[PDB]
């Protein structure tokens, strides 16, 4: 077919939130029982 | 080997004589129905919210003014269903005529 | 079948590469027991390049001298059963040959051995084993076109003729390379329909193998079927007997009592983190084991209040609306927060609506690509 | 002879397409002879490949062998080298030839000896050919980097071509005269170019694409990002699926662009698209920053990537991109909240007052973005009462949409339905 | 909106089947 010659030129499905930093929940959650 | 068939006894007992108090209404108070069934209200709350999951009546809890909105759910429209499923078999054959025309043309 | 390789020393030297966990000195231990023992120099030797150790150049030379020893015998009554012996007995010294490769680490040279062996060799039954050797070795260097081509060439080989034996180790190899790959709903199908003739221990116990489909259905089953194939399961509930934890796990969430399920989801984050198949997953994981709890209990709720939530989770109002705010922005849940008067309302779209809006975003789908087939062929 | 016998092969190459040639020729013949003023496009179809396989002794056995009709039109070509349409088509190639030589000199000279050739053939079935030369000079005044003469030239050959109601020479003249307006900046000339005319309606697929990319450019820059971020989607689908790389990664990243702006996030899928992960990496670290709301990684990454902010143009966008980060943080505070306090906003958006929390709510409200009321007697955003919306016209209006869509599809399909007897 | 998707479908399949008969016709009666 034709083609735009004129313009210069993991195996999952990835999601926004994953990139998120943050501390392991693990962490979280013995804070949040800490001070509750 | 008794404990557990006692336990399962009571759990059923326990939805039937809800579900027998909870007919005659649509919209009740917890604390009305707990009364009816002499349990306490966080029990019959949690059994509730099972039953409610589980899809054993319709009906939708509020923890708010302590409410339980029982109704009628339509039945799910099966004209919409049908139609879904012929707009997947349609892309299918789209997809064919693709393989057929972009390929001898 | 036979642990070549063992795929205890990948998890050893995977807990080893990992921050706050270097210098045990445990897994140092057992991992260099394992490698003395199986006499792998090379990999002994990678091992070291890669995490910057310190080399025993004693026990290296003693064991790289037992190496090329036995090297060097192989490949001798190699060479005399191809002087003398017929095709079978060569095919059987080319078959040994890779098992000590194997055993020895030899990544490369134990690759192009069991290709030459596989090339020679006509039995079925050996081919298949030849393959379950490459899908191991792929397992065990974690590389996912070795391991996907061997997993093709398995299944062909099966469609072609095999037995239920062999099916069933190609069935859980295919959950293991699954739940590498974050295919968790095929993970829990092949793990369920395996699960009543485990067989394959080369790769893992019984137990390891449980606590893994457990997690893998949960994270990939709605209530139903989860109650129906796993807290009805016979088999996982005699496991889950014996492991006190997972069974705890399991039926906090199936029971709704979701403060000792959050409690049992952080042990079993920090377990799938130090593991080696999972751990590039436990983010994912936690996220959405969050995602199904909150999806459960706001399922039979139409107004419910961040105190009762808190409550009901064992955390604070703060927390709760902060992971509800994240969670309800990103999309996975149907509530809306109102903070004014504490309270998240349910806006869960009716069977109607939900069939319009799927009738609406399937019918875009087939109208683009009509529009495109339209467009292209009309000129 | 290793090399002779390579030779061999590429001598029989060479009559391959030459073979070809003579088929997209006949092809043309065939064209002007009947009915149909087409299959110039069948033949045309192949001119990329052709002109990719082209060689120097190829075209030059060409013009030795060819152009023995009439005229000596063969000393514009032979020395270089070392009908109706026939000469425009292999005249086309041989100019096409001269530029991937790179001599833009005599490539010129030649363009225009096409070019005057086809003012003076006023035919009817040339204009494909015509629209093609076109293009192709286009490019080449570009390559010569003068693209200057181009505006006139090509603004009166767009007047005959639309004053001939043509569609195929029309939307090439319109996509190369856009083209020259945006490389020279002239945003409000091709703005009022764009107001002022239309688009063939029935246009090439690749001159859609064009059309769009460049007219969802022009809305972009002109504060009209909503019909800038549909125009661009669409000319993505338009495009082509598996070339156009350098086109797809532009629309691409002009597209995420006017999302960040509009207030919305970007697929990822895009980014992890193999085709475009390392071109649009930085683009991806825009996103990122953006969605952290974090300004420090917002500057630094500015900083680190202006370079290809000039190789694309994005920087008043880019500052407007500012203004839709703060736009995005408080459309996301209303989408996942019903009844938040403007202290609670305030708190939440690090924004200094909740007094300016009310006046960027506000401005949410002008864009449109968070679609809420609000009660400043208590201080707190109510959120628009959502209704069920099925017991309304919306899915009446959507569903009458696109069953117009499809009776059109079918009218045009069923009409397209041709008998060459 | 179903059986107008469905129709135009069909025509379309109609027409495709249309341009190969006449592209074979056009290139046997050349050859």
């Amino acid at each position: 077919d034709d083609e735009f010659e004129e313009f210069p030129a993991h195996v999952w499905e990835d999601n926004w939130d994953d990139d998120n930093v943050e501390d392991d929940f693990s962490n979280q959650l013995r804070a949040e029982l800490e001070k509750h | 080997i008794i404990s557990t068939h006692l336990a399962k006894l009571y759990d059923n007992l326990l939805e039937q004589n809800l579900i027998r108090v909870i007919e005659p209404f649509s919209r009740v108070q917890i604390e009305h129905i707990s009364s009816l069934i002499k349990l306490s209200k966080a029990d019959v709350e949690r059994k509730l919210s099972q039953m409610i999951l589980d899809k054993k009546f319709h009906g939708i809890l509020d923890q708010g003014e302590g409410v339980l909105i029982i109704f009628d759910e339509p039945p799910v429209d099966k004209t919409y269903e049908a139609a879904l499923e012929t707009i997947q078999n349609m892309s299918k054959v789209v997809d064919s005529l693709y393989n057929k025309a972009k390929k001898l043309t | 079948l036979p642990k070549n390789p063992d795929l205890r020393i990948a998890q050893l030297r995977f807990l080893l590469s990992l921050p706050e966990h270097r210098g045990d000195a445990a897994v140092r231990d057992e991992l260099m027991a394992a490698v003395r023992d199986n006499n792998m120099a090379p990999y002994y030797e990678a091992l070291c390049k890669s995490l910057d150790w310190q080399i025993d150049v004693d026990l290296l030379n003693k064991m790289k001298k037992a190496n090329e020893d036995e090297l060097k015998r192989l490949d001798e009554e190699l060479e005399d059963a191809e002087k003398n012996l017929g095709e079978s007995e060569i095919r059987d010294a080319m078959m040994a040959k890779a098992e000590y490769l194997c055993r020895i680490g030899d990544k490369e040279g134990a690759l192009t051995a069991f290709r030459k062996t596989y090339d020679k060799t006509v039995a079925l039954g050996h081919r298949l084993d030849i393959v379950f050797y490459l899908l191991r070795i792929g397992l065990f260097y974690m590389d996912n076109d070795l391991i996907t081509r061997n997993t093709e060439k398995a299944k062909s080989l099966i469609e072609e003729g095999g037995d239920w034996d062999r099916r069933n180790r190609l069935k859980v190899y295919q959950g293991l390379y699954c739940v590498a790959i974050r295919d968790f709903k095929q993970a829990a199908e092949l793990f369920l329909d395996t699960v009543s003739t485990f067989t394959s221990y080369e790769l893992m116990d019984y137990k390891t193998f449980v606590t893994y489909t457990v997690y893998v259905s949960m994270i990939a089953l709605e209530r139903p079927d989860l109650r129906e194939k796993v807290i009805k399961g016979a088999e996982i509930l005699e496991v889950l007997h014996s492991l006190p934890a997972v069974r705890q796990y399991l039926f906090s969430l199936y029971e709704c009592r979701y403060s000792v399920f959050f409690q049992s989801l952080a042990v079993v984050e920090q377990e799938m983190k130090k593991d080696w198949l999972f751990a590039p997953h436990y983010r994912y994981y936690v996220r959405e084991m969050r995602i199904h709890a909150y999806s459960q209990l706001l399922e039979s709720y139409r107004s419910l209040t961040l105190g009762y939530m808190a409550e009901a989770f064992g955390v604070g109002v703060e927390f709760i609306d902060q992971e509800l705010s994240r969670f309800i922005a990103a999309g996975r849940l149907h509530c809306k927060i109102d903070k004014v008067n504490e309270i998240v309302e349910t806006n869960r779209p009716d069977s109607k609506n939900w069939q319009y809006q799927e009738t609406i975003k399937k019918g875009d789908l087939l109208l683009n690509r009509v529009q495109k087939l339209s467009r292209v062929i009309n000129m | 002879t290793a090399a002779a016998a390579a030779e061999h092969s590429q001598r029989e190459l060479d009559t391959v397409t030459l073979e070809d040639i003579k088929e997209h020729v006949k092809q043309l013949e065939k064209a002007v002879s009947g009915k149909e003023p087409r299959f110039v496009l069948r033949a045309l179809r192949m001119l990329p490949s052709t002109s990719r396989r082209l060689n120097h002794y190829v075209l030059y056995k060409a013009v030795q062998g060819f152009f023995t009709s009439n005229n000596a039109t063969r000393d514009f070509l032979l020395p270089f080298l070392e009908l109706p349409e026939v000469e425009a088509y292999l005249q086309l190639l041989v100019v096409i030839f001269m530029m991937n030589s790179k001599r833009y000199k005599e490539a010129q000279k030649i363009s225009d000896d096409l070019m005057q050739k086809i003012s003076t053939q006023n035919r009817r079935a040339l204009d494909l050919v015509a629209a093609k030369c076109y293009y192709y000079h286009a490019r080449v005044y570009e390559f010569l980097d003068k693209l200057d003469v181009v505006r006139s030239f090509l603004h009166a050959r767009l007047r005959t071509a639309t004053l001939r109601h043509d569609a195929d020479g029309q939307a090439t003249l319109l996509n190369l005269l856009l083209r020259n307006y945006l490389h020279y900046s002239l945003y409000d000339q091709a703005e009022k170019l764009v107001s002022k005319s239309v688009f063939p309606e029935q246009a090439n697929n690749n001159e859609w694409a064009r059309y769009l990319y460049y007219t969802g450019r022009i809305k972009a820059i002109q504060l009209e990002y909503s019909e800038a971020r549909r125009t661009m989607t669409n000319a993505l689908r338009k495009a082509p699926q598996h070339t156009a790389v350098g086109f797809k990664q532009t629309v691409h990243k002009l597209l995420i662009v006017v999302e960040l702006l509009l207030g919305e996030i970007p697929d990822r899928l895009q980014f992890r698209q193999p085709s475009l992960k390392r071109s649009l990496m930085p683009y991806f670290l825009l996103t990122q920053a953006v969605r952290t709301g974090n300004l420090a990684k917002f500057n630094q990454v500015l900083d680190q990537f202006g370079e290809k902010f000039q190789a694309d143009g994005t920087y008043t966008l880019i500052i407007r991109l500012r203004h839709n980060v703060i736009k995005t943080g408080v459309r996301m505070i209303s989408l996942s909240y019903s009844r938040i306090s403007l202290a609670d906003i305030a708190q939440k958006l690090q924004l200094d007052s909740p007094e300016d929390a009310e006046f960027i709510v506000a401005k949410a409200i002008r864009d449109g973005v968070i679609e809420a009321s609000i009660n400043h007697e208590k201080g707190y955003v109510q959120s628009k009462e959502m209704i069920d919306i099925y017991s309304t016209r919306e899915p009446q209006l959507a569903f009458h949409q696109r069953i117009s869509f499809c009776l059109d599809i079918h009218n045009m399909s069923v009409k397209a339905m041709r008998f060459p007897p | 909106y179903l059986a107008s998707l469905i129709r135009s479908v069909v025509a379309l399949h109609n027409l495709i089947n249309n341009k190969i008969a006449n592209r074979d016709a056009e290139k046997k009666e050349g050859q």
